[PDB]
């Protein structure tokens, strides 16, 4: 017995927590990312990077804590603990926001390890690896949003902070500065996510309401056993119902479930392509025909032009606080505002 | 408690749930006192 | 040299449901991207 | 305007009367199971 | 035998290609009316004075909009919650100016989708099904009623209802955030949990079923031809899928009962969308999202910002610029 | 409106090229 | 020979000595100890 | 102040009162 | 003239919807 | 299968299909080279990142 | 294109390493996917028989 | 330097057959493994050129 | 060059069954991908060094 | 038959036609390079490099 | 069904388990409590206490602007 | 009968739960920090 | 007013959901198919095809 | 040159519509 094959035996035992070869990448990296996030949201400030309190130690709550992005002065420095910024000082590393690339990098390598775990367990069990192919969507989202968006921007500062209200800030920032709702790549993402939620709800309700009477109890859940051969619900009845209700219906179970896979994964990939565009400020910010008309004609108003005005107001009122390294002094008279508010 | 060498699992569960409710209530109390209470 | 028949030739199919799904996808992609094409 | 109002009131009332009288006309028995009630 | 009984049998027939039913006798006229008026208004309605300040907003395609910017603009703020049919207008042009098409489309659409939910129950009853597909459909219905009816009622004007367009929806959402802080509302958070988890679990379910498909085709043809419509037997190995998923996380995190799995797949996004419908319906009465602004102070008393304070700066910037010409007084009371 | 001069040709080709591809594939199916 | 170069080289050495090498020894040791009986 | 002390003592008594009933009926053999 | 293009693409989607409902491949039990 | 002159020339380069070295072969030398490649990639990344600062130049358009 | 080619790699890598099950799983696959039966996941010779 | 190293590596990959373990692990009889690793190297280089 | 490669593609499409592509040991089409990799790597190294 | 997204599999086990499709792709890329350069040359303004 | 490990419902319903944990879990609780209440967490992580957000010589936000010499920058920020 | 006590599952439970209870006690003490 | 209106609107909605759940279950149970479709007498299996 | 703004779309459609019709008919032939 070779030592590699003995180690392969030990790593792929049937235990409570499967390890595998992928676990050597997954578990230390996922533990580092999760412990870094919990450590930062419990103890670590954003006072020197953002001028903000973002830990439970400062009095923030679960909504208002974050592992915030590092200072804009560092650019896209990877901000290693031993790196030229922190210089080995753990306290300085915490204060300059090094927990953000710590969490983001270990998280990215843990996500790699998780899709590798999906591949490894799919190979061992003997099934096709479509769970890993489906998980390509979340990794596309993580790579485009937390990595390539700040890389395209000036620093890691403009990456989303690992927090609830920090993510809400990133979301509103992308509305006001990028017009990300107007981007068709995000619209395909929204369509994919709402379609995935629709398909989940409709598929579950259809199965639960086309169940076969396979038991004597009103509790229908005990009328199923996993080792049975026949279908637990009537695809014919479900097909007839949705054909007469909606006009069309699924007639193929395998196509139904591939579509349930396909819709949100494709939405995530499309929104990722849009975030890649936004990394370089390649926005769908404006419809130039409507601005040219609105500049020439003061009677022309659409909901698009109203959204443009909303974005301008948000940018001017948020940027001095959201980007304190820039020292944006906007006196009150230059702030755009409507009548009386 | 009603067994040999054993504690009922529902007693363990009610104790753990009471402790979890207590620490959640303490965390909600701290929203209105001390830091982060806006006063 | 001789021009021999290739035995790796295989027919392509697209069923009517696939046609309808593709036509709807292409129509909604046109609906989505036409405003940006016009700008 | 009065003619359109009368026409819409008649159309709406006819559809609502259809709905009501149909659900009053032994709709529980219009099912493939046990139609006794 | 009777003419009425023959009509009742036709109406309730399961042999209709599209099921009508008694709910369909209300659904079809209302939905056809709303569809026809929406299409005509989206193409060719004149501009609508939504804020009631004689500042008409071009909503239709013939007046300079594209598909993204086009909308059926909500009715005038001067109307408020007043019932504004065609016969209450002095002319059709006045009706168009004041946003009557929005009221017509929205009222017939809301009746139609409530009747769609009733019809879903009706056909499940005629087909000998269990009846709770309509309960799952009640979550999108509640969300639609929240944004088209309940939010206007609580705000006191149908001008506050979501516009029937893409950029109009974005405008509704941005003004909603600036006024109610919906992102900080936990019901919206539950909705985001519902849609993110519903898409997650849709991807999971689909990927596990596609992963565990029984080999019934060659490598040339599509694997979907391994399923025959109306086959008795299972098209995929649930035990293999459970073995994979209980090794991917751990054994007791994986469903083995397909009925519990599908009840969970139904229940998660439906409950999430119910909660977010109630969140929008409760911010109709101005019960807003969490206000943590200036919640952290130092020992002197100076405000230490958090991410909620930056979010509030964004909300203020959205608020001071919204309906720029409609406000005359210092507070946006509704 | 002052739109892109190529917007009409791009929209028609973006719709019509894969429409043609799908129609070609559907009509030949069964051969 | 800079401080950043020395810190990078020490990072290579200490990522081996803290993470890679002791995990390699621990995995080899526990796989040799708890063997699968065929 | 003693008001949180009394509040938490009353709260503790009432939170224990229910599981005391369930626990007595489990221990002594009640018709649970 | 962009309005013609928008009307055409919306009409193509609605025609696809009609032909997919009215002229679907019928689901057959076999 | 039709013979050509170019095919007959190139034939010994496509005659060893599936030939393997039994066992692990040169996998350890491979892994040593992959480790050295990873370290080299780390070096050039940290130089481009300005996380590794070397004397004699600066990462800037002026060198 | 680099982002989309990440999906291509995953797709083709998965199609490579899972070529045997591309048409579907085996029509059995029953006992090997049960929990606790075999000491090693997917290995037949590692049956505990206990 | 990379061309010299590529010449040396090509000479090794021309004279030395793969190990049986690496042949079976990476499925070297399948051309799709070449497609997979080439797509991997290609997106690596595309990320590099975009950066 | 594009025209020349189009014509060469036409030739290879039409004369697909070259004797070089089949294994002399078995009777079927086989590419020795590690050897092709070694040749292409050597060509890549030579071209990289010359450039 | 083959689904649309798999049509190019026909050259999976055909090295001659695989080489042919590679040539066709290489021809299309080189012809794009030539035609793109010709279009750029036809519309280039060389009057002021500054 | 059982991969080899003791079932959790057996474990947590044992006298010996709760004898060990009645001690370990509360004393981990008090370890976190003494991490915060002795003030060691502020010094460990560099989080300001409620009177070092601003000093008597700095009343603005101490936004780092140095790229490499951040230790001296945090020191003069205090 | 005669189960192991120390497993990979044991370490998987503690790696998470020991700092979880430590952090919970920390945040509980944070609840009593005055301004 | 805000608390009362919000609470009672949420309660009214969830009680409409209860009506739908119980009205449908009452009809299904009085009709005899609240536990699922009988396999032998599945009603759709005796209907003509829709097209 | 000051050409008709519809000349490009008319030329492409005039070529491409019957081209598509012919390709549809040729590819389905033999079914
Ligand atoms: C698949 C899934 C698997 C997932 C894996 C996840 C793990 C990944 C591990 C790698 C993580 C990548 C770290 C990248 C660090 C970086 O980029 O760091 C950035 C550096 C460059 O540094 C930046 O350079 C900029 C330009 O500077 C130049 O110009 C300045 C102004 O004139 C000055 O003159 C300056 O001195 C001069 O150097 C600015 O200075 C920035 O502040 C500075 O941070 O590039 C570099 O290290 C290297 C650049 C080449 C390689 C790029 C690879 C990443 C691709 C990025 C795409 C970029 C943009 C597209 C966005 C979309
Ligand atoms: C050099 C890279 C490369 C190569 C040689 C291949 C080759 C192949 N792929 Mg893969 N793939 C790749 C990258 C690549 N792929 C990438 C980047 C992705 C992510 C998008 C995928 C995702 C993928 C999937 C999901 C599938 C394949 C499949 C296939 C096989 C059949 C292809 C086919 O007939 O489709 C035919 C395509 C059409 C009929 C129309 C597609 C037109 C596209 C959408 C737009 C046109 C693009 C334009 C003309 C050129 C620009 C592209 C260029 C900039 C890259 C074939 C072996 C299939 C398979 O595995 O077979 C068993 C399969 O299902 N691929
Ligand atoms: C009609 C119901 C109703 C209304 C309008 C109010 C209103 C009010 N209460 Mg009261 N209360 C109620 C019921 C109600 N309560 C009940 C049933 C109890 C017994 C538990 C209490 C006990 C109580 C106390 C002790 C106090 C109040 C207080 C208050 C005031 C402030 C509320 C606040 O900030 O809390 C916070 C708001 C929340 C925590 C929101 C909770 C959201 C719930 C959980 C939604 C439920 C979801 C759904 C129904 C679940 C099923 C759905 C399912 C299908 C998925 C306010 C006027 C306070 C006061 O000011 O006294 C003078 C005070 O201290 N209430
Ligand atoms: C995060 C935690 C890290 C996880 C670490 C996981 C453990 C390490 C996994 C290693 C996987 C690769 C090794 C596979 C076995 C093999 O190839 O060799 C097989 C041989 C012989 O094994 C024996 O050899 C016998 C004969 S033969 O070799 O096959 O010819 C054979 O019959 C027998 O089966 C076989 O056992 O084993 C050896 O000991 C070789 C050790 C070196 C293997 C590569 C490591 C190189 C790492 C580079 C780092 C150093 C460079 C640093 C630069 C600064
Ligand atoms: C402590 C180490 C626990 C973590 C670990 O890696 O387990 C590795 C194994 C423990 O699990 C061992 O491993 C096996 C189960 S499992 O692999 O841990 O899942 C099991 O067969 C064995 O009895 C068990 O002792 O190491 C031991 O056998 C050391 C004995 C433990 C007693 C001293 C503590
Ligand atoms: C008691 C809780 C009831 C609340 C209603 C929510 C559950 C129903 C939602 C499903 C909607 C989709 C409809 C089609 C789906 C469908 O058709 O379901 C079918 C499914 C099958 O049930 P049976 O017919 O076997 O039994 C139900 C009755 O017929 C008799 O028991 O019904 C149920 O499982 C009901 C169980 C609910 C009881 C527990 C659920 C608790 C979940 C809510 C908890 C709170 C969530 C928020 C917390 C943050
Ligand atoms: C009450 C009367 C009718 C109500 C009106 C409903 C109209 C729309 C009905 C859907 C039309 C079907 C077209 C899909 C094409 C079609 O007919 O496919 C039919 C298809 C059946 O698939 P099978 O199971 O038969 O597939 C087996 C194999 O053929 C796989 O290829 O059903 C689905 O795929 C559902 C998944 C997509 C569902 C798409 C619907 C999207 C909703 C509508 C989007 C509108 C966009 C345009 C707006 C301008
Ligand atoms: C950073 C870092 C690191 C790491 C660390 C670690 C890895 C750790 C950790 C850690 C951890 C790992 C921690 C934890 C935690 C936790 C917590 C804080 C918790 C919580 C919770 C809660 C509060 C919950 C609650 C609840 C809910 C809500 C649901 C149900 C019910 C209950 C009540 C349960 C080191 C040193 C390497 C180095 C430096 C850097
Ligand atoms: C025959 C021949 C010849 C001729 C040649 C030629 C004349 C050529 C050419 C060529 C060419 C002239 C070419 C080309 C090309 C192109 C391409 C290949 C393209 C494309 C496309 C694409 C792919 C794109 C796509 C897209 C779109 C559309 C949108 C946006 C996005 C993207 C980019 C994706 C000669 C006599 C000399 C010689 C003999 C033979
Ligand atoms: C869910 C869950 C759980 C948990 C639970 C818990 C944690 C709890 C609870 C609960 C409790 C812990 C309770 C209680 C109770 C009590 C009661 C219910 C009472 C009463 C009474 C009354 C009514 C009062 C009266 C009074 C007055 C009025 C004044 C005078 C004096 C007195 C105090 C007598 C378990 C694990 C089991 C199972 C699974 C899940
Ligand atoms: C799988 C990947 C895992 C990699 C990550 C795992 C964590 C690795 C941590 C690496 C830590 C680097 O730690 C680094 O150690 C060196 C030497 O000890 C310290 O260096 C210090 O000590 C040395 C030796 O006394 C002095 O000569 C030197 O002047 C001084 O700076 C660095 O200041 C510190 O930054
Ligand atoms: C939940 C996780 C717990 C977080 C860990 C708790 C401890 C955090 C660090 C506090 C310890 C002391 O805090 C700080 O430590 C760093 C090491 O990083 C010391 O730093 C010292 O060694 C490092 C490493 O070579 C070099 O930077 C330098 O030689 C010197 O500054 C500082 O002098 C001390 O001020
Ligand atoms: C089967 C269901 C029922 C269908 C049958 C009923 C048909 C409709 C009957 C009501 C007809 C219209 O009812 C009538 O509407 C007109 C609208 O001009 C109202 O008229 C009112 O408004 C108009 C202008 O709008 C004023 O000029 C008028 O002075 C005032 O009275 C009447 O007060 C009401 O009596
Ligand atoms: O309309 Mn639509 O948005 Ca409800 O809040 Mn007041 O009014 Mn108007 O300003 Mn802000
Ligand atoms: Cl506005
Ligand atoms: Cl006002
Ligand atoms: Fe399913």
């Amino acid at each position: 017995r070779g030592w590699f094959d003995v180690l392969d035996d030990w790593l792929k035992r049937d235990r409570f927590v499967f390890i595998g070869w992928s676990g050597l990448l997954l578990f230390p990296c996922a533990f580092m990312a999760l412990g870094g996030w919990l450590t930062g949201t419990t103890f670590v400030t954003s006072w020197y990077t953002h001028g903000l309190a973002s830990s439970y130690l400062e009095g923030a709550n679960f909504l208002t804590v974050a592992v915030s992005s590092p200072a804009d002065a560092f650019g896209h420095s990877l901000l290693f603990l031993w790196g030229p910024e922190a210089q080995g000082n753990l306290t300085r590393w915490f204060q300059i926001g090094g927990l953000w690339p710590f969490v983001a990098l270990h998280g990215a390598f843990g996500l790699i390890g998780f899709m590798l775990r999906q591949f490894e367990i799919s190979r061992l069990v003997g099934i096709r690896p479509y769970n890993a192919i489906a998980f390509s969507g979340p990794i596309a989202v993580f790579v485009s949003v937390f990595l390539m968006y700040p890389l395209g921007q000036s620093s890691w500062f403009f990456a989303p902070s690992f927090g609830v209200a920090g993510i809400f800030r990133f979301i509103l920032f992308l509305q006001g500065f990028h017009n990300w709702t107007l981007n068709p790549f995000h619209m395909m993402g929204v369509a994919g996510i709402l379609g995935g939620a629709l398909l989940c709800a409709i598929h579950g309700a259809t199965v639960e309401n086309t169940l076969f009477e396979d038991g004597e109890d009103s509790n229908t859940f005990r009328a199923f056993e996993p080792t049975q051969a026949e279908e637990t619900y009537s695809m014919v009845t479900a097909n007839r119902f949705w054909s007469q209700i909606f006009g069309i219906a699924f007639s193929n179970k395998r196509w139904l479930h591939f579509f349930m896979l396909f819709v949100p994964v494709t939405g995530l990939w499309m929104s990722s392509v849009g975030i890649v565009g936004l990394a370089l400020n390649l926005r769908a910010y404006d419809f130039v025909s409507q601005e040219l008309r609105a500049a020439e004609d003061p009677e022309f108003e659409t909901f698009y032009t109203k959204n443009i005005l909303l974005n301008e107001g948000m940018r001017a009122w948020m940027a001095p606080q959201d980007q304190p390294h820039e020292n944006f002094i906007f006196p009150e008279e230059v702030l755009p505002r409507g009548n009386a508010l | 408690m009603f067994a040999e060498g054993r504690i009922p699992l529902w007693v363990v569960g009610v104790v753990a749930g009471i402790g979890a409710i207590g620490v959640l209530g303490l965390f909600f109390y701290g929203a209105y006192a001390g830091l982060g209470s806006s006063m | 040299m001789d021009r021999n028949s290739n035995p790796n030739r295989q027919p392509v199919e697209l069923n009517r449901t696939s046609l309808y799904l593709g036509l709807l996808l292409v129509a909604v992609l046109g609906i989505l991207f036409s405003s940006y094409f016009f700008n | 305007m009065l003619t359109l109002k009368i026409a819409v009131y008649i159309v709406v009332g006819l559809f609502i009367s259809l709905f009501i009288f149909g659900f009053l006309s032994s709709d529980p028995t219009r099912n493939p199971g046990r139609k006794d009630f | 035998a009777s003419l009425w009984e023959q009509f009742c049998q036709w109406v309730t027939s399961t042999n209709n290609r599209i099921y009508v039913g008694w709910f369909g006798t209300l659904m079809i006229p209302t939905l056809l009316t709303a569809t026809t008026c929406f299409i005509i208004a989206f193409i060719a309605a004149p501009p609508v004075d939504i804020d009631g300040i004689r500042e008409p907003v071009a909503g239709s395609l013939l007046y300079g909009n594209n598909i993204i910017s086009g909308a059926v603009v909500p009715s005038s703020n001067a109307i408020g919650l007043h019932f504004y049919p065609i016969w209450e207008a002095a002319s059709l042009d006045e009706w168009l100016y004041n946003g009557g098409p929005y009221q017509l489309v929205v009222f017939h659409f809301l009746i139609g989708i409530f009747c769609y939910m009733g019809r879903q129950w009706e056909l499940s009853y005629r087909l000998g099904m269990r009846p709770w597909i309509c309960v799952a459909y009640s979550a999108p219905v509640s969300a639609a009623t929240a944004v088209f009816l309940i939010y206007p009622i609580g705000q006191g004007s149908f001008s506050e209802g979501m516009p029937l367009g893409i950029s109009g929806t974005f405008n509704f959402m941005i003004v909603f955030q600036a006024e109610h802080n919906i992102l900080m509302h936990p019901f919206h958070m539950l909705g985001v949990a519902g849609v993110f988890g519903g898409s997650l679990f849709s991807a999971m379910h689909g990927s596990l079923v596609t992963s565990s498909l029984v080999r019934e085709t060659t490598e040339v043809e599509s694997q979907n031809y391994g399923y025959k419509f109306g086959q008795e037997e299972e098209t995929y190995n649930i035990v293999a899928a459970h073995g994979y998923f209980g090794r991917l996380i751990f054994q007791y995190a994986s469903f083995n009962n397909s009925r519990s799995l599908h009840f969970f797949l139904g229940a998660w996004p439906v409950i999430g969308i119910w909660f977010t419908a109630m969140g929008v319906s409760t911010m109709a009465f101005n019960l807003n999202g969490f206000n943590f602004n200036q919640s952290i102070l130092d020992s002197q008393g100076r405000v230490i910002g958090t991410w909620a304070d930056v979010l509030n700066r964004a909300n203020i910037g959205f608020e001071v610029m919204h309906e720029r010409n409609a406000h005359n007084f210092p507070l946006d009371l509704a | 409106m002052q739109v892109n001069n190529l917007g009409f040709i791009a929209s028609i080709l973006f719709v019509l090229v894969p429409t043609v591809f799908l129609l070609i594939l559907f009509i030949q199916t069964g051969k | 020979m800079t401080p950043s170069l020395a810190n990078f080289l020490w990072s290579l050495v200490l990522g081996a000595a803290i993470v890679l090498i002791p995990a390699t020894v621990g995995l080899i040791f526990i796989s040799q100890k708890d063997k699968i009986t065929r | 102040n003693l008001e949180p002390i009394f509040q938490l003592t009353f709260l503790g008594l009432i939170v224990l009162a229910g599981p005391a009933v369930v626990f007595v009926l489990a221990f002594r053999g009640g018709d649970l | 003239m962009e309005s013609v293009a928008y009307i055409l693409v919306l009409t193509m989607a609605l025609a696809v919807l009609f032909f997919a409902i009215a002229f679907r491949e019928p689901p057959r039990i076999e | 299968a039709q013979r050509t002159r170019l095919g007959d020339i190139l034939r010994p380069l496509n005659s060893e299909y599936g030939k393997v070295v039994p066992g692990w072969g040169t996998t350890p030398v491979m892994g040593v080279f992959m480790a050295l490649f990873l370290v080299f990639l780390l070096i050039i990344l940290q130089i481009y990142n300005s996380s590794l600062i070397l004397e004699g130049f600066s990462v800037d358009w002026a060198g | 294109f680099a982002l989309l080619f990440f999906f291509g790699h995953i797709w083709h890598g998965s199609r490579t390493l899972f070529r045997d099950v591309f048409a579907g799983v085996d029509p059995g696959l029953e006992e090997q996917v049960e929990f606790g039966v075999f000491a090693k996941v997917g290995d037949l010779s590692t049956r505990k028989e206990a | 330097a990379a061309g010299i190293v590529g010449i040396i590596a090509g000479l090794f990959h021309l004279t030395v057959r793969p190990p049986e373990r690496l042949y079976k692990a990476l499925r070297m009889g399948n051309i799709e493994t070449v497609l997979s690793s080439s797509i991997a190297a290609v997106f690596f280089a595309a990320f590099v050129v975009a950066g | 060059l594009s025209g020349l490669l189009f014509l060469a593609a036409v030739w290879h499409w039409v004369f697909w069954d070259l004797e070089l592509f089949v294994d002399p040991r078995t009777g079927e089409s086989a590419l020795d991908l590690p050897k092709m990799f070694g040749i292409h790597l050597f060509l890549s190294g030579l071209l990289c060094f010359g450039f | 038959g083959l689904p649309w997204y798999r049509v190019h599999t026909v050259v999976l086990n055909d090295p001659g036609r695989l080489i042919s499709v590679h040539l066709m792709h290489t021809a299309l890329v080189a012809g794009w390079a030539g035609s793109m350069a010709l279009y750029e040359l036809a519309i280039f303004d060389s009057s002021d490099a500054v | 069904g059982t991969t080899g490990e003791r079932p959790f419902s057996d474990i947590v319903t044992s006298i010996r388990y709760w004898v060990i944990h009645s001690i370990t879990i509360p004393m981990l609780f008090i370890a976190g409590w003494l991490f915060v209440s002795t003030g060691l967490a502020y010094d460990a992580f560099g989080t300001p206490r409620p009177d070092e957000y601003f000093t008597q010589t700095r009343q603005e936000l101490p936004i780092l602007q140095e790229r490499y010499d951040i230790n001296q920058e945090i020191q003069e920020f205090n | 009968v005669t189960y192991p006590i120390f497993t990979v599952r044991w370490l998987a439970v503690h790696t998470l739960a020991v700092p979880s209870v430590f952090f919970v006690g920390a945040i509980a003490a944070m609840q009593f920090i005055q301004r | 007013r805000a608390w009362l209106a919000t609470s009672h609107f949420v309660l009214g909605f969830f009680f409409l959901v209860g009506h739908l759940w119980h009205a449908g279950r009452a009809r299904a149970a009085a009709a005899g198919f609240e536990k699922g479709i009988d396999r032998e007498t599945e009603p759709t299996l005796f209907m003509p095809d829709l097209d």
